[PDB]
């Protein structure tokens, strides 16, 4: 037989350390590859939207650098005049916009926040926006929930529906919790 | 260094002007309107009166968009109040006009005068960039920052790409410079250096859009570069944070590298074999699983498959790494003369003690010597069967000098050469093609063949470790385990191993639902 | 003994000069064009929200589906971009038009009064990125000067 590390032995004594190995890399199982953001199942290339080796998410257009019409270049010559953002002056179609484009980025909880506060709120299981229809007051508003018809936001035809359900409050979230250390960088806690 | 007086202040004011008219609304975007300007501004200061001083300049510009860099990082931690973005933005500011200067300059010099003259320049300021790069790495060591180096190459990179040939030129350079700036140089650069190397607009230009595949030489050297840096790292087991975030990213790059450009991957696999350490299971089994796109693999598991059928068991894949070359001219020489007459019988002999290139106690074995000679023996031994007019065969593979190496090498190593030899007949176990069909057989031989335990635990030891990893797992991987369980061979080995070590038997059931 | 030790002192030197390379890791604003308005503050948000925008939002199709205001908050706060772009696209074929001068979007609340082959005059709504409204304009001529 094989005492050594060459064996059989070798191999799930090597197995068995990752039980005990607190390291995100254990070099004798691997790792889900699929759970790595990128879409390997995808019909069309990676590469052209591909972020960085340490982003979990592919290139959006506002990251996507385009050589626009000179003429849309209005900032350099209107930046004074322009209104400040403020989230409150927006509608609801442009905070949906910027929630559902900026995935991990401050945009997207401030966009949560003003959505929150618009009286909006977020099915944790469902994954979708629901906000109280006009008129229609809950059948039963009890300890652990309420019943009624609720008015939520469709992100795939970009629309409001009417969809008349039972909500849990505990499957359903609190004010976002927006972090207040402002130098994260999610690249050096990825795996 | 040697620079003449006042010429610092000279260029700094140079400089600090024009990133102030880069940023100015009469520039003209493209920012040609200041540049001529500019430039006339620069012959009457005399900064481009001799070649020296055109250095000078280039070198001092690089210098003060550094220090800017390290005053900005400077005022973010003496100073926490001070907001990130806007420190960063102070930063950009100033290294985005630098770049400006330097495409408008190498710009015009092809405009005014050739392609030649362009390019050298080009190369001319990178090398001085390269330069600065390493003075302020090998100085200010773990204090150095990255940021001026990293943004300057991207955006020059983005600036310069938008005829085909002309711009292949231009990516010769930034690869160049790249080669030069690989980790085990800059390894303080190396997270902004694999952000460079695998930017989607660089893979996109030197894997699709550079014809005849010119680039695709230049960028394995990259690769083999990046990998040849983790080696000592992913072989000692143990890896830092920073090592996990720097390994996850190239799994990432390789991931997509295997996506999009499969036949990249398929034509280099023995030259990233080469450098990748034998433990790397699942980094090397995304080399090893790159297969030609139009190419239909049948399902491993489909029951009854017959194998010495399919139509790709008599085509030799592509290797565009000249592996012969690793060979001792005598070596080859006396391998070359045993293949063809079974002479000299000592060359057996003293085969094991040419393959233990142990200069030193920690190397033992001269691993890139037992790759070269494995695969060397298997395609002599697939030219040799068809010029003999026979496919690779169960029956046509035995009783030659090919085997008799193998057989030999089987016997004769002890076990850390056994598993260096069996890794390097595993890693032909690819796509359908001779190459996998030939050491399939090779490999279920040896263990059928063998009249020791330790050589049938090491074969089922390389072909399990390789298929209880998470995927990709090689087809040619997956055909031969699937035929080795079915020989009455290892049913028997099975049962006697099985029942002194039972631990095992929980390795061959993460086997049926682990596998593609 | 100390199996780190096991590497040479340049590749302890190596994994210091990495060591600290992290503490410092690159940004994903380095590799892109200044953002005066909307910069990356990349942060930790739950795994139940989105973390990726919906499926094919990519598109001219998509940016069309949009809200006027959502397409003039894109094309004002996010001047240089993809995006930017495709709000253009989708705002032209939403029959509106960028006034090279004003550096505004108009379109047209009727039939103009006037077309000649300097100018067009009449009724237009227009969107004012100062007071952030849209905003009706009477008898207004639209020179043509100004208008691709």
């Amino acid at each position: 037989m094989v005492t050594d590390q060459f064996g059989m032995i070798g191999l799930l004594t090597f197995i068995r350390a990752a039980e005990t190995d607190p390291g995100m890399v254990h070099l004798a199982l691997g790792s889900d590859l699929t759970t790595l953001g990128l879409n390997l199942n995808s019909p069309e290339n990676l590469y052209p939207k591909f972020a960085s080796p340490w982003a979990s998410s592919p290139c959006r257009p506002q990251d996507i650098d385009f050589h626009v019409p000179s003429e849309y270049l209005t900032n350099i010559h209107i930046r004074d005049k322009l209104a400040a953002i403020k989230l409150g002056r927006y509608g609801e179609d442009l905070l949906f916009y910027l929630y559902y484009m900026n995935g991990g980025d401050v945009l997207q909880l401030l966009a949560a926040v003003e959505l929150f506060n618009r009286d909006w709120r977020y099915h944790k299981e469902e994954r979708v926006w629901i906000t109280r229809a006009p008129g229609m007051e809950p059948t039963m508003k009890t300890n652990t929930y309420e019943r009624g018809t609720y008015y939520f936001f469709d992100c795939l035809n970009w629309r409001k529906v009417a969809k008349e359900f039972h909500l849990e409050y505990d499957k359903l979230e609190e004010r976002p919790h927006l972090p207040s250390t402002f130098n994260y960088n999610p690249a050096q806690q990825a795996f | 260094y040697d620079d003449p007086p006042g010429l610092r202040e000279k260029a700094e004011y140079l400089l600090r002007e024009w990133v102030n008219l880069y940023h100015s609304a009469a520039a003209g975007r493209d920012s040609t309107k200041a540049f001529s300007a500019f430039v006339g501004q620069m012959h009457q200061q005399g900064i481009l009166k001799t070649d020296d001083l055109i250095t000078r300049f280039f070198r001092l510009c690089t210098e003060m968009c550094v220090e800017i860099s390290y005053r900005a990082q400077a005022e973010q931690q003496h100073n926490p109040a001070a907001n990130p973005t806007m420190i960063r933005a102070k930063c950009y500011h100033n290294l985005d006009a630098f770049v400006r200067l330097i495409a408008l300059l190498v710009k015009h010099s092809g405009e005014a005068t050739n392609t030649v003259t362009k390019i050298n320049l080009l190369n001319k300021v990178l090398g001085i960039v390269v330069g600065v790069l390493l003075q302020d790495h090998d100085v200010r060591q773990s204090e150095f920052q990255q940021l001026p180096y990293h943004r300057i190459f991207i955006m020059l990179l983005l600036e310069l790409n938008a005829l085909e040939t002309i711009n292949f030129q231009t990516l010769t350079a930034f690869c160049n410079t790249f080669h030069i700036l690989r980790p085990t140089k800059a390894p303080g650069f190396v997270y902004a250096w694999l952000e460079l190397i695998s930017h989607r607009i660089f893979i996109a230009r030197m894997l699709a859009h550079t014809p005849q595949q010119k680039g695709w030489p230049m960028y394995a050297q990259l690769l083999i570069d990046l990998f040849k840096y983790l080696a000592p790292f992913l072989r000692n087991v143990e890896l830092t944070k920073p090592m996990q975030i720097l390994y996850k990213g190239t799994l990432r790059v390789l991931l997509v590298l295997l996506h999009d450009f499969p036949e990249f991957l398929c034509d280099y696999h023995y030259g990233f074999c080469d450098v990748i350490p034998p433990n790397c299971i699942q980094l090397r089994n995304l080399i090893l699983s790159a297969f030609p796109r139009n190419m239909r693999l049948p399902d491993p598991f489909t029951p009854n498959l017959k194998v010495d059928m399919l139509s790709e068991i008599n085509i030799a894949p592509r290797i565009l790494t000249n592996f012969t070359g690793v060979m001792p001219p005598q070596f080859k020489k006396d391998l070359d003369s045993y293949l063809k007459t079974r002479s000299p019988v000592t060359f057996l002999s003293d085969l094991r003690s040419n393959l233990q290139v142990s200069n030193e106690p920690g190397n033992r074995y001269n691993l890139q010597l037992i790759n070269a000679l494995v695969l060397y023996v298997g395609t002599q031994a697939i030219a040799h069967i068809h010029n003999k007019g026979s496919t690779p065969s169960m029956s046509t593979i035995t009783h030659s000098a090919h085997m008799d190496i193998f057989q030999n090498l089987a016997v004769d190593l002890d076990t850390e050469g056994r598993y260096l030899f069996l890794n390097a007949i595993a890693n032909q176990l690819r796509y359908p093609n001779s190459h996998t069909h030939y050491f399939s057989c090779t490999m279920l031989y040896l263990f059928a063949e063998a009249n020791t335990e330790a050589i049938q635990e090491q074969i089922t030891r390389v072909l399990l470790e390789r298929l209880i990893v998470n995927r990709p797992h090689p087809w040619g991987l997956l055909i031969t385990f699937i035929e080795l369980i079915k020989n009455p061979a290892f049913k028997f080995w099975n049962h006697e191993f099985v029942e002194e070590e039972p631990e095992i038997e929980k390795l061959f059931q993460s086997v049926a639902q682990c596998c593609m | 003994g100390p199996h780190m030790l096991e590497l040479t002192k340049e590749q302890l030197y190596q994994q210091a000069m990495e060591e600290a390379a992290w503490h410092h890791m690159p940004h994903p604003s380095d590799s892109e064009r200044i953002r005066q308005y909307l910069p990356r503050n990349p942060c930790p948000t739950p795994p139940y929200h989105h973390q990726m925008p919906p499926p094919h939002s990519d598109t001219v199709e998509f940016y069309q589906r949009l809200s006027t205001e959502t397409l003039f908050f894109i094309f004002y706060y996010l001047e240089g971009t993809k995006a930017q772009y495709l709000a253009a696209k989708a705002l032209k074929k939403q029959s509106w038009r960028f006034h090279t001068k004003y550096m505004m979007w108009f379109q047209r609340h009727e039939e103009p009064k006037t077309i000649t082959d300097e100018f067009e005059q009449g009724t237009y709504i227009y969107f004012d990125y100062e007071k952030w409204g849209q905003r009706k304009k009477e008898g207004f001529t639209f020179e043509y000067r100004y208008l691709e």
